[PDB]
RNA sequence: ACGAGACUCUGGCAUGCUAACUAGUCUUAGAGGGACAAGUGGCGUUCAGCCACCCGAGAUUGAGCAAUAACAGGUCUGUGAUGCCCUUAGAUGUCCGGGGCUGCACGCGCGCUACACUGACUGGCUCAGCGUGUGCCUACCCUACGCCGGCAGGCGCGGGUAACCCGUUGUGAUGGGGAUCGGGGAUUGCAAUUAUUCCCCAUGAACGAGGAAUUCCCAGUAAGUGCGGGUCAUAAGCUUGCGUUGAUUAAGUCCCUGCCCUUUGUACACACCGCCCGU
């Protein structure tokens, strides 16, 4: 239960930049496609233990499960583990990356707004687009 | 063979009095092998304090609507760490069991005066039970501060429990809160 | 301050503008037994035993 | 704010730490994470390498506290 | 059946009960009073199961006590 | 003589009883028993009674019903229950039909909601519902395997007039509880968006007891939860019930609000939201 690695001070995984405080493994919030349960399938399927001692993990079982990530449709797992599915513009689930780019196409309004529905105008403000009532109720979203 | 517990004996533990067993009473059907005895302690006043003050500790801490009575929490912490320190010990935790709480206590209160007024309070005192579960609950606040947004967590505090339990000498922080409040009070005798 | 074991004789009740203060009479045990009264907070119980700390303290009634 | 503790495994620092837990008196996994202020996981790991040692014996598991002990 | 203070605590008024039995029928009853004396005189609640049960919900209200709020 | 109590229903109890091929006398429901302040202490013209304690399943144990006179309280929009003053043909009959009210600078009133090894998954040991369910109407009832992406389920497939079927229904913003919102096959309801319809990617929201004024509550209280009926298309966020988890505080007082078994004051009696005086 002894391992050679040394102690990082800098460790860099997708290019983002936010502070290291806490553990790691599953603070990977900033990592957009890893975690929870596909993570655990993968982890799983992988044939590893937890024999190990926690806090001193490195980034290898994160680049591994990305990179069978890239190619997940060779092997006909289900693939309903993907942010963005059955997309306009490309019938496969096509990779990205890079921080501050993520939250914009988490909503594809330009279309909607091009075609002049209240829809995209729903989402602009905001405000609720299913119709969440906000009079008594609901006066988060600004705060 | 009448040992209580598996590791005390109540053949050779004797205060050759009759009178100070208003902490320990282990004598009768109402000693526990384990204090989950079940029942209630709210239908009717005096039955919480004709609780013992194993059980009362043990549950009196169920505080915030999601830790509120589920009574596995205080058997499983009772047992746990318990089973670890008997062993582990060797020696008594008598000395420091006692000679924290069990006379850390205070010796009085106050209450309300007059028809109007709460800028003061004229000082009281209680039959030491009462006075003594009002600074248990107390203490027990005061462990939940020192685990709640602290680092000594629950569950670990056996020593501590222990040192609220047993017989005799002063020590404490919320009991001395609670002298604080006595001398203020006081200050009307 | 003495410690003295006193046996409660006669509970009077509460006092205060809501009620916050209870009154209780209390007989010396080996003191040349005599009665006092003493006001108390809590559950004192019928008949039960105070511990007079201090054998000063009276309790202003009514 | 979590404090810096030196966690690297070296030639010579790391055989000055692991050689300090049992010069204490009362000396558990909560104690020493109360006490000497590093995640009581380590000392888990520590007390689970002497058990591999073959100098202490097994009782029960926990994920908060751990039970090992001797009869000798 | 479903819960600890259920069953648990049933098997010890189910032992209790039978020894008690067939104490009284196979040998003595001297005998199963000494016994019998020793085990309930442990604890109580062997012979006694708890009468508390819910209480049906009641007028105008969430719950059984509870009222709707009252607005002025 | 009413009212109160008694009384009915309701839960609580048998090393007892009347018996079931769906449980093996545990479940179901009995002509019945059991508590009565009964036993013992302490307070009580030692009365009515109060407190305590063994014993006991249970020792001020849920609700229902509930006195004349009442009030111009509500109901003529529940009623070929009701006396006729009285409009309009835009009959306040019909016909999957047609704007709203699902606005957000809020004018108000019920509502949807828990702070960390307690909150939540490893799915690694037998769980409860109280109850509902298909033709005088009537055409609408509750539901178990396969096409399989990951299950209700687009079509067949049987059971149930029901105890038989559904159904034994590491020191605090991190991993921890979700701020709008997008994909998978959608339960088949014309329209749902101008209220019917699943969870997974962890995209980050004052992320740890709250203006004045505050409503409800004393033990299986409250609160957290889900579940079943009423509404009905398995339409609930409402209501009426039901269980599961479950208890910190008080066994008090008349201070606020209000009530009652008294005396007292009155110039009030439409009764103090009165009466009434003054240029």
């Amino acid at each position: 239960l002894v391992i050679p690695e040394k102690f990082q001070h800098i460790l860099r995984v997708l290019n983002t930049n936010i502070d290291g405080r806490r553990k790691i493994a599953f603070a990977i919030t900033a990592i957009k496609g890893v975690g929870r349960r596909y993570a655990h399938v993968v982890l799983r399927k992988a044939d590893i233990d937890l024999t190990k001692r926690a806090g001193e993990l490195t980034e290898d079982e994160v680049e591994r499960v990305i990179t069978i990530m890239q190619n997940p449709r060779q092997y006909k797992i289900p693939d309903w583990f993907l942010n963005r599915q059955k997309d306009v513009k490309d019938g496969k689930y096509s990779q990205v990356l890079a921080n501050g780019l993520d939250n914009k196409l988490r909503e594809d309004l330009e279309r909607l707004k091009k075609i002049r529905a209240h829809r995209g105008l729903r989402h602009f403000w905001g405000l609720r687009v299913r119709g969440q009532h906000t009079k008594t109720t609901g006066r988060r979203g600004r705060t | 063979d009448i040992k209580l517990f598996g590791k005390w004996s109540t053949d050779d533990v004797q205060i050759n009095d009759i009178s100070l067993q208003d902490y320990i009473a282990v004598k009768e059907k109402y000693a526990k092998y384990l204090p989950h005895s079940a029942g209630r302690y709210a239908a009717k006043r005096f039955r919480k304090a004709q609780c013992p003050i194993v059980e009362r500790l043990t549950n009196s801490m169920m505080m915030h609507g999601r830790n509120n009575g589920k009574k596995l929490m205080t058997v499983r912490i009772v047992k746990h760490a318990f089973e670890i320190i008997h062993l582990l010990t060797g020696e008594n935790p008598l000395q420091v069991l006692v000679n924290a709480i069990i006379n850390s206590g205070p010796r009085e209160d106050s209450t309300r005066i007059g028809r109007a007024g709460t800028v003061r309070r004229q000082a009281v005192d209680v039959s030491p039970l009462r006075r003594v579960n009002q600074a248990i609950w107390l203490l027990c606040t005061g462990a939940r501060e020192a685990a709640f947004r602290n680092i000594k967590t629950i569950a670990e505090c056996l020593a501590d429990e222990l040192i609220n339990a047993a017989k005799g000498s002063s020590n404490s922080y919320a009991i001395k809160k609670k002298d604080e409040l006595e001398r203020v009070a006081k200050s009307n005798r | 301050q003495p410690i003295k074991l006193a046996r409660v004789t006669k509970v009077l009740g509460r006092t205060g503008s809501q009620g916050q203060c209870t009154q209780v009479r209390v007989e010396f045990m080996d003191d040349t037994s005599r009665s006092i009264i003493r006001n108390v907070k809590g559950p004192v119980r019928e008949g039960d035993v105070l511990t007079l700390l201090e054998s000063e303290r009276e309790a202003r009634r009514l | 704010d979590k404090l810096n503790n030196l966690v690297l495994f070296d030639k010579a620092t790391y055989d000055k730490l692991c050689k300090e837990v049992p010069n204490y008196k009362l000396i558990t996994p909560a104690v020493v994470s109360e006490r000497l202020k590093i995640r009581g996981s380590l000392a888990r790991a520590a007390l689970q390498e002497l058990l591999s040692k073959g100098l202490i014996k097994l009782v029960s598991k926990h994920r908060a506290q751990v039970i090992y002990t001797r009869n000798t | 059946g479903g819960g600890h203070v259920a069953q648990i605590y049933a098997i010890r008024q189910s032992i209790s009960k039978a020894l008690v039995a067939y104490y009284q029928k196979y040998v003595d009853e001297a005998s199963k009073k000494e016994i019998k004396d020793i085990l309930i005189q442990y604890d109580r609640t062997l012979l006694v199961a708890d009468p508390r049960r819910c209480e049906s919900k009641k007028f105008g209200g969430p719950g059984a006590r509870a009222r709707y709020q009252k607005s002025y």
